[PDB]
């Protein structure tokens, strides 16, 4: 059956229909080891209170849409425990669950590719050796691209899809974990992924571990009044998130 | 003391041998080997993944995205053709995906083959595509009737939305080179037109499918080579 | 001919096994 | 195992059962690969197979056979100098460590997010000969990791190597090799990145914050010489013992620069492998 | 006789191997070798001894030995800060140290660490210090609010003495980098006033600490390389 | 063995446990330092440590890692003569035993008041060609105890080694390597000594009185060649079960002169590795 | 085993018996060789035989002595530049994979209709001196199986062989030599075939079609050197593990060309070993 | 290590010897053997195989057919002779032949052989010939009583066809060479008529015997070599 | 002296036996 | 491969063990 | 040490016993 | 390692031993 039910904080999240679920490398998000740890103080672990149901801004399925991408570990710099924890603490570390929902009717045509990308190194936009900025690859919620325009002063990333943004073909990017969004089956996309990092517990500022993409391949087609607007909402739930390397606080940026 | 005789590819270097060195940095204990979610073993796992393959593999259409969309449209005459490609692995528009890129590591390859299509059409839209695979031997087939005596599937589109048709292994020599090859040819797969798309009111009469190829249990290659689909005509800087 | 380990470190060996 | 092993048939693919027809319900070969996941349909499923046993090992298809075989990696030369011996920066060459500095084989790993192995290192130097008698020059490579004397120029005090690694060859005896464990202080190499070195918007960002490992301070020990001479010592890497987790899309666009994604060749279009067609109909 | 291959490495010399050599002075019976109080069989023993740092790291100071004194004074103000140093222990004021003049002595680093400061203050004297380890991720705190929010000790001048503050480990690559590097920054410790200073009549009203690190079972170094710290911009003579 | 030896997992350092808050008299945390001892504190008591199973060893850690690294420890030399040939004192070298001769390395040991060890020589020959052709330039390195004839000049009678050891190295054929008992009256080496030679307000004091163990006299076997040369023979060395007692503060002013502690420099201010600061509140 | 393997005793031929004589009827010289079979008679048939005890082992008639020899089958050549170095298709060789490509050895095999077998190379450098001096001239070997970056010129992006081999020689060091696995996609090498390309009345016809194994590029590794040469290094190759089917005559006509049949000379009337008789009846 | 000793051989190259070699293409599973009809694994096994004989080894006929051929005529005169050819296996007409050709690849030959002889002739045909072996020692026989004298069989041609004339192995060393030798000599092999060839009423007069050598159990060679029996006089093109 | 085959893979050994 | 004290005396040996 | 044919063939060996 | 008198003859062997 296609129908689904997700329960993660004093959050739930229902689909009346759907196209299964994925788990990232075969491998449920859980909580260290002390085996493969390193650091040595108690790591906080808020319950429940971080690890619950945060839902992003909207976005709008244009004809002229050429995609969008957020950065994980950044998406919530911002949503309430979790995104304060982030800046308390030096070693974060957590897995998430990616919900992502957009629909329209049985009479519109459309096809939305979902992946998300272990270490997302991107490329700049410019030839060099100059590579993107932190404060663009620092979006948030409101995540990047969507077609936009901006600064080429700015060590801006490649706003270019084909090539992955990472200079891959699209096409090869099956390989990460993913699925799409086919307007006549699907109505969402659910991704739930491990903590994946060569290291136990990393900077939850400086290192975004998980990014990812949505792309339009196949643009969305109707026959309506371009009053009918078709979003796209993506929603987030750390879990089993831990944290430590408690002290003052960083700061918002 | 051992009386020895310094046999002949002695004092050699080989870019592929296995041969014990002295450990320049001794006592030294590595980091130890913490856990990671997704670790491979073999190319194999790679291969049996269905990447997307480029087929819109025209002019202007290439440096973009759509270069991956293949148009399902009109067709005022009846039984008429979409596309075909041959399935020589190593061969634009298949090269490129995962699998070729990939193929084009080795110098042979081997078993059956997998192509999978998907509709990006709507629901209420309709249709029924007849794919082949015309076997190593002949001409690309200039008309489906001729086409449709050799290895096919029909597809129905419907609630489901992927098809997926096999290309069994048909070949003299167990094994088949990956470079271009007269000989080695594999063939071709090439779709048509069942019946038709057929949509009611008011919903667009063009739509899109998707096509991937991923491996079989069937599949393995050999003899490792350096690839064809990439040439770094640089240097590379700092 | 195998498994002798002529140097004393792991790090120096033959390429692994299968498995 | 040995047989096996020497036989090379450790891992085998099934065979092609035979089949017969079906009119039967359930469609394997209808599935949803929107589910993001693979379809599972053979050559049985489709066709009315027959009965081959199979007989192919996937043995060459293993991370270590992809993997461990030697590359040119670096290129270390020195056009020697007799007019001025020592000097700053003159006649020892120093290189760091890496790989992102040359194709073929950086291409090769980046098909993974994250690697780990020990390493077959060989030197390859080669003396061409600008004068009328090379003689004998010895030579003296090593390693200098982070933070240590990097010879400022050949005769430091650095190349005393009281507790460093200086291999040495002399004309004749063969090549230099020798291996090394895995030197990260990480559980793996970090063949990609998506950190930074800080907050300073002018901090760096690749795989690089998390390379730091070397360098490598070169010298020919003999002293001065009559007839002049240019060396150029090949360094050659294989990958022993390996690891590979989370693959990737291999590249398509000739890349430039190192510890970098960035593609945007300078003024040319971005170019890549695939072909045009006049038609999607002939191919 | 034995067909044998030389292989590549063959004939070379590493400054880092384990191999025998016959040895000249066959037949030699070396001194026996009598009992003496006090060997060493690891660095990490002398790792483990408190050794006094300089932190007065202050201009004429520095030659002299005060260099290693810190004397806490009057404080008009309140809640006011001592000092600081950075916890990376290859850098002055660390370096120098037995620790530090080792460490310097391998490239990588790892564990947690212990600070201990004594008070050569007065015996009817009374203080209150907090000190803390603030690590890595942003700058060494301005002010001791900020600062007490991570990582600390709040230390009772009194009849004991010293008070030892310890540094746990956090970092995200189980290792460090012995040489400066943004990536593998400890952090900082640094000191502040809790209460003051008081003494009652005539005694002296500044009065010294002086500072010491010694290692935790925790400690480890890997991968020896030669020092920093020692530059023999010489030679030596005769 | 094996594998804790292969694996390097020897030595390996205890796990940081797991705690919880300690609202109790007993404070680990204060202890006077004053006993001259070492505190004992840990993550565990301080904080509310975690749980971390270990894995670092400290095998690396060891007086035989620490030492046993082949460093230059010499560097003869012998800027050869065809014009007179033998003469005093010419075309052989003699160099006395030791070390104190050369930096990196001394600094190194002198760690420790005492030392032990046997020891993995190795002669690394550099012959520069000066000439328009080298020839065959055999070489002949000899020890000489004490008291012994030491070559007054080239061939003496001396090089007949009739119950000496003189290793002979040919260009081409490999380094000349070799091993050495502990030499020493003694039980162990003195790297340091708080003694005379006698009550001679002249008389001598130092590592010195106590090491008189050679000398080496040198000789280029081959007789008198048409195209000059100059031999350089490189004199690396390494300790091979090595023990060491009492350490020792290291060294932080560049020495000068060996069987010495002296610093006080020709001039400059006593020099040391410590930096300033412009304040003890900023890092 | 070993007594009949070192003592070279395996396949022994039988002995030849006594006979007495026969005034009967059935009449073993008498067969009728239409057939096609062979006929069966023997010494003790036809004569009256004595009693002797064999001892000639059919060893050395085994595939395996017949084949399993050593045989120059290319003579790649290197007539060296140093006006322009690189430049496209020089001083680097490249040679297609075969033999065809070189008679006694080709005559030998072709014997046979398949054949199947791993391979003996040897690679015999020899460097002519056309200067006064050749210094050191490294060398790299190696091989282009299909389809794969063949070296335009001398120093491609090829010659990094990040995955392929390259085998490496320096003037002294000896003869490379090496193996190899039986490379078909086949279960045997055709050594003969009577298959076309395709129905192109322009297709290719022969052993060739079904031989695209490679070809070798080759480069002189060293740089620019002063002196001149001419680098010859010769390939043989030697047949171990062989297996044969289905015999053939052997070839009277010297051939012309590879991977053909062809006979006919240019103008010369065909010519064969045979020899003429004035008269059958003396010989 | 090993205090070795290197043997003069040491570092030679020998295209006749018996050593392993780094295998170049690790990991590489060769394509499976099938299953092929007819493998030899004795050149033994082809030498048994009786070849036909040139033997007609004269001008014109040479390069044509009828070389092969021996047309037995009429012969006015009686007990006249046929034909001869020495047995030293490498001597044309013999060499060429399977055999020959291979023996050639040998410098050693031994033992007995046989010569097989067919009558192309009629049914209704009748003869009656007389073939010998005549040992070395002497010339070949002027006259049938002198070569009559040693080893012969005398053939009567009738519905069966062919006679099969065995050569013993006559000679003094085990063992003979293969390259043309007055020692070694082998002998001679001759036919004469015993009767006629009487044919009743038109048919014809002449007729053909095919002439063939086969190798016997007792056989064997030794000490490859290079052939004789073709000259590279090449070049080879493309 | 025998059935050492010092390298690993097959296709890399002595001249085959009779039998 | 190991304890094959190619020389006799004992100053030759390789670096020692560790216990 | 002794008995070591590393060769094959017969004809190469040491220089027979003696009885 | 010893006693392996790699040659034949007696007078062709190390250092004797020495009881
Ligand atoms: C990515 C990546 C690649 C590597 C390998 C590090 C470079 O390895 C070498 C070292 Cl550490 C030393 C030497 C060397 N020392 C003396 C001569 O060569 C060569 C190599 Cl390739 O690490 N991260
Ligand atoms: C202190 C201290 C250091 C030493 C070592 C003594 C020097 O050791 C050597 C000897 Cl004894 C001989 C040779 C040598 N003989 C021929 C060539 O070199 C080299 C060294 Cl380093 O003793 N006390
Ligand atoms: C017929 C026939 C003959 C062969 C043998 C193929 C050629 O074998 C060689 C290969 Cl694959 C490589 C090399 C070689 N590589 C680097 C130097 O020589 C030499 C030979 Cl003979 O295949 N089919």
């Amino acid at each position: 059956d296609r129908i689904m039910q997700i329960t993660r904080g004093d959050s739930t999240i229902s689909s009346d229909d759907v196209a299964n679920a994925v788990v990232g490398y075969g491998v449920w998000p859980h909580y260290l080891t002390p085996q493969d740890a390193t650091a040595i103080n108690k790591p906080t672990q808020p319950d429940t209170s971080s690890n619950r149901f945060y839902t992003l801004e909207s976005k709008h399925w244009n004809g002229s849409s050429k995609g969008w991408w957020w950065k994980l570990p950044d998406a919530l710099k911002d949503m309430g425990i979790f995104g304060e924890n982030m800046y308390y603490h030096f070693l974060g570390r957590s897995g998430y669950t990616v919900h992502v929902q957009c629909n329209a009717s049985k009479f519109h045509q459309g096809t939305l590719l979902v992946a998300m990308i272990p270490e997302h190194q991107l490329a700049s936009a410019k030839h060099g050796s100059v590579t993107a900025g932190y404060k663009l690859t620092h979006p948030g919620e409101a995540g990047r691209d969507v077609s936009q325009e901006r600064d080429a002063s700015l060590r801006q990333p490649s706003d270019d899809s084909w090539l992955n943004f990472d200079g891959t073909l699209l096409g090869n990017l099956l390989i990460f974990p993913h699925q799409f969004i086919n307007l006549r089956s699907n109505n969402s996309a659910t991704l739930i992924v491990p903590y994946v990092n060569a290291v136990p517990m990393d900077s939850m500022l400086r290192h975004n571990n998980w990014c990812l993409v949505i792309i339009p391949i196949s643009p969305l087609r109707s026959e309506t009044t371009s009053s009918n607007i078709v979003p796209i909402t993506v929603s987030i739930s750390p879990m089993c998130a831990e944290f430590s390397g408690a002290r003052a606080k960083n700061i918002k940026q | 003391g051992l009386p020895v005789y310094i046999t002949p590819g002695s004092g050699q270097f080989m870019t592929t041998d296995d041969m014990q060195s002295p450990c320049a940095l001794p006592w030294y204990h590595p980091t130890k080997e913490i856990s990671i979610p997704g670790e491979v073993k073999n190319l194999i796992e790679m291969c049996q993944v269905d990447t997307l393959i480029p087929v819109n593999n025209v002019g202007n259409n290439v440096g973009n995205v759509s270069m991956y969309t293949v148009q399902l449209g009109n067709q005022t005459g009846m039984a008429q053709k979409v596309f075909s490609i041959k399935v020589d692995i190593t061969s634009t528009p298949l090269a490129t995906t995962l699998i070729g890129e990939i193929a084009s590591y080795y110098t042979h390859w081997t078993g059956s083959l997998r192509f999978s299509f998907m509709f990006c059409g709507t629901a209420n839209t309709t249709l029924k595509l007849l794919l082949a695979y015309t076997p190593p031997g002949i001409d690309e087939p200039t008309t489906r009737k001729d086409a449709m005596l050799g290895t096919h599937v029909v597809w129905d589109v419907g609630l489901q939305s992927t098809i997926s048709l096999v290309v069994p292994w048909v070949s003299a020599s167990h094994f088949r080179l990956t470079a271009d090859n007269k000989y080695s040819m594999a063939g071709y797969i090439t779709c048509w037109y069942q019946t038709n798309l057929v949509v009611p009111p008011s919903t667009p009469q063009t739509a899109d499918m998707l096509c991937f190829v991923s491996a079989c249990k069937d599949f393995c290659l050999r003899m490792a080579r350096d690839t064809d689909l990439h040439i770094q005509s640089g240097p590379i800087e700092q | 001919y195998f498994n002798i380990n002529y140097f004393k470190d792991a790090a120096s060996s033959g390429a692994s096994r299968l498995d | 195992n040995y047989i096996d092993e020497v036989l090379n048939e450790v891992l085998v693919v099934p065979n092609i059962k035979e089949s017969h027809h079906t009119t039967s319900n359930s469609a394997p070969l209808l599935d949803a690969a929107e589910t993001g996941h693979t379809s599972n349909v053979q050559p049985e499923d489709a066709i009315e197979t027959r009965y081959v046993i199979t007989s192919q090992t996937r043995d060459e298809m293993s991370i270590e056979s992809f993997l461990g075989r030697s590359g040119c990696v670096h290129i270390s030369r020195i056009k020697v100098d007799y007019t001025d011996y020592n000097g700053q920066d003159i006649n020892f060459t120093k290189w760091k460590i890496t790989l992102q500095e040359m194709a073929q084989i950086r291409r090769k790993f980046e098909l993974f997010t994250y690697v780990r192995f020990d390493s077959e290192i060989t030197l390859v130097p080669c003396i061409a000969g600008r004068g009328d008698d090379i003689g004998h020059i010895v030579m003296q490579y090593m390693y200098v990791p982070p933070g240590a004397p990097i010879p400022s120029k050949r005769n430091d005090f650095s190349w005393q190597s009281g507790t460093n690694m200086s291999i040495f060859w002399q004309h004749g005896q063969p090549f230099p090799r020798f291996s090394i464990p895995f030197l990260s202080i990480a559980s793996a190499y970090y063949m990609f990145y998506d950190g930074y070195d800080g907050d300073n918007t002018s901090s760096k960002y690749g795989s690089v914050v998390t390379n730091d490992m070397g360098t490598i301070c070169s010298r020919i020990v003999t002293e001065k010489q009559k007839l002049s001479v240019v060396i150029t010592t090949h360094i050659y890497h294989k990958a022993k013992h390996t690891k590979a987790w989370c693959p990737r899309p291999p590249r398509a666009v000739p890349y430039t620069h190192s510890h970098v994604t960035n593609y945007m060749p300078e003024t040319g279009d971005v170019t890549t492998a695939i072909v045009r067609r006049n038609t999607i109909t002939t191919a």
